[PDB]
RNA sequence: AUAAUGAAAU
RNA sequence: CUUGAGUCUCGUAGAGGGGGGUAGAAUUCCAGGUGUAGCGGUGAAAUGCGUAGAGAUCUGGAGGAAUACCGGUGGCGAAGGCGGCCCCCUGGACGAAGACUGACGCUCAGGUGCGAAAGCGUGGGGAGCAAACAGGAUUAGAUACCCUGGUAGUCCACGCCGUAAACGAUGUCGACUUGGAGGUUGUGCCCUUGAGGCGUGGCUUCCGGAGCUAACGCGUUAAGUCGACCGCCUGGGGAGUAC
């Protein structure tokens, strides 16, 4: 099992489905003997440049630990879902639990 | 030369820290050289990596006319 | 015609010629002038004076629209960057903005080869 | 490279004790394990010339150590190659 | 370079501000240097020559202040 | 901007 | 036997290699709106493009090649070489404190691998610019230098070829011999005055002492003082040519 940090962005006119999305992804990770170390929902933010003629995206952040296959399946889900417009997955050396700079000055 | 990261003993530069990253780009959006700001080479490399990540995630611009 | 009162000026300054185009705030042209068509040819076409005269003619050509406020956009390295702005101010418009929009790639296409003469 | 658990297991199996990390048997066994593992990698990436130098270095080192052991003690040499399945 | 003319601000000051901003950005240098293709050999040679000239000039000017001209 | 040539010896 | 040579435990910096995704700036092309006589190029010109509506300005779409700024006499690799961001597989180097094996080493004819650009074969792809080729010019002439076009190739998969001023024009390994100023990457202790001193390793740029050299110059990363193995030379052409 390895440690990952995930960020994803959602269409502003679909902000009502974010709780369901979070619940489903958390269940997928927990069913495979993994853990969740940080979860944060940043709300709607103004973009620095437009993406497909949009501004105002909805942001979610997670820090998790799990096997590789689960992460691959989650990536495929992001690819084929149309509410998600951009995402990023990165590897870390240790679990991170502290609070982010966006929940300290927003 | 004075390097704030060496002064404060930092480990990583944290692409999520926009307020800090803003001091190290010009008004066109370009990365400032190290010989102007006084940073060390190690932290200069880390800083460039962080800025590129933020540009991809749309927390910072690429240019001043998008 | 139709009144506007708020317009944009585009300046295309290359090493060989200068072009001035006045437009509304949506990109629709209203008039234009150039240095090569103002009575200059050859070694006199690429001077600041020719750019000055071209800007004066362009201002004259759009006097039926009644414009008051102007934005300015500049593109290119040639001689003609500043004389045109000065002439537009002297004609009697009020300048609100100045911006540079010269295109610069982030390492794209291969340029031509160097000249050996 | 190999993992800590696998290295410890091989050392326990082939050494005189859990601290005999530098015996000829232990060295040969570790090299054999890694050489066997990399066959899968190089059957998929046939044009990775830079990584193959390390593999060839491993092969050469094992050959030299086996020659030394054969010179110094024949019985141990026979037993070790029988246990590891090495011959052409 | 984006300039907004501030209230009460004349035109000449704005023009000078625009010029200074353009020079700081360095657009003319980029445009001039991108006009023709340059070979990697030439690029490397130019870099090394500039560095050597700077170093030699520094040494000469620092060691020339140890003599009297008259 | 371009723009050629001068036997052998003393 | 442990000092040469290796194995084990904890960390660190890196454009080291193979595979798959993705982002933003710019060139070209297609389809529309506004608008009207020029554009483009040179030392000066005209071949070319334009009232069948170009050049300029604004909106939508297609495609494939390279990654500004950071960026340095900076880093990694046996050499050739390697530069946007993310994931999978994978090779080498260095440091601190300990344990282990016990000369297990160095060099290498023949042999075997790797090896820039251009080139060859089979199947794909083709913005940009470019041998060949075609047309303005310049000239006594101009199969050239300059201008307007332009296909092979430059890109991808697999297989051939084996050469470069492939250069530090300096083979590999080990030991010894006064100094100064910098870069980059690890690590110990502390006067204690917590922002500063005093040490100890790897790699790397410049100046210079004795010695050496025909001179130019090299100088602890030697072209100085020594030891082990290998490759090569013997006046200029004819010739790295003929069989």
């Amino acid at each position: 099992m390895r440690h990952y940090e995930i960020v994803f962005m959602v269409h502003p006119d679909q902000s009502e489905q974010v709780p369901g999305m979070i619940e489903r992804y958390t269940a997928a990770i927990t069913g495979a003997e993994g853990k969740i170390h940080r979860l944060e929902d940043w709300g709607r933010r103004q973009l620095a440049y437009p993406i497909n003629k949009l501004h105002k995206a909805h942001y979610v952040l997670m820090n998790v630990e799990a096997p590789q296959e689960v992460i691959d399946e989650l990536e495929t889900t992001f690819r084929f879902n149309d509410a998600v417009i951009r995402s990023m997955v990165m590897r870390t050396k240790h679990a991170v639990t502290e609070a982010s700079p966006m929940v300290k000055a927003k | 030369k004075f390097c704030r990261f060496t002064a404060e003993g930092v480990q990583e530069i944290d692409y999520k820290d926009i307020a800090t990253l803003k001091n190290y780009i010009t008004e066109s959006g370009k990365i400032v050289p190290s010989r102007i700001t006084g940073t060390r080479a190690k932290y200069q490399r880390q800083l460039a990596r962080a800025i590129k990540r933020a540009r991809y995630l749309s927390l910072l611009p690429y240019t001043d006319r998008h | 015609r139709k009144q506007v009162s708020d317009g944009v000026a585009h300046i295309h300054a290359s090493f060989n010629n200068t072009i001035v185009t006045i437009t509304d705030r949506q990109g629709n042209a209203l008039g234009w002038a150039t240095a090569g068509g103002s009575g200059f040819r050859g070694s006199r076409k690429s001077t600041p004076f020719a750019a000055q005269v071209a800007a004066e003619r362009c201002a004259d050509a759009v006097k039926e629209y009644g414009i008051k406020n102007l934005e300015v956009m500049v593109k290119g390295p040639g001689p003609g960057r500043e004389s045109t702005i000065r002439a537009l101010n002297a004609a009697g418009f009020r300048i609100t903005n100045i911006t540079d929009v010269t295109p610069i790639p982030h390492n794209g296409c291969r340029p031509p080869k160097k000249r050996r003469v | 490279s190999l993992s800590t658990e696998a290295t410890a297991k091989i050392v326990s199996e082939f050494g005189r004790d859990a601290n005999d990390t530098g015996s000829t048997e232990v060295q040969v066994a570790l090299l054999t394990a890694q050489i066997n593992h990399l066959q899968g990698h190089f059957a998929e990436h046939k044009k990775d010339h830079h990584s193959r130098r390390g593999l060839l270095r491993m092969v050469s080192q094992r050959r030299k150590l086996l020659d030394y052991l054969k010179r110094k003690d024949v019985a141990r040499y026979t037993q070790l190659i029988e246990r590891l399945g090495l011959r052409r | 370079p984006v300039i907004k003319v501030r209230e009460n601000e004349p035109f000449d000051v704005a023009l000078r501000r625009f010029k200074r901003s353009c020079e700081k950005a360095g657009v003319l240098a980029e445009v001039r240097r991108r006009e023709f293709y340059e070979k990697p050999t030439t690029e490397r040679k130019r870099a090394k020559a500039s560095a050597v000239k700077r170093h030699a000039k520094k040494l000469a000017r620092e060691n020339a202040r140890r003599t009297r001209l008259y």
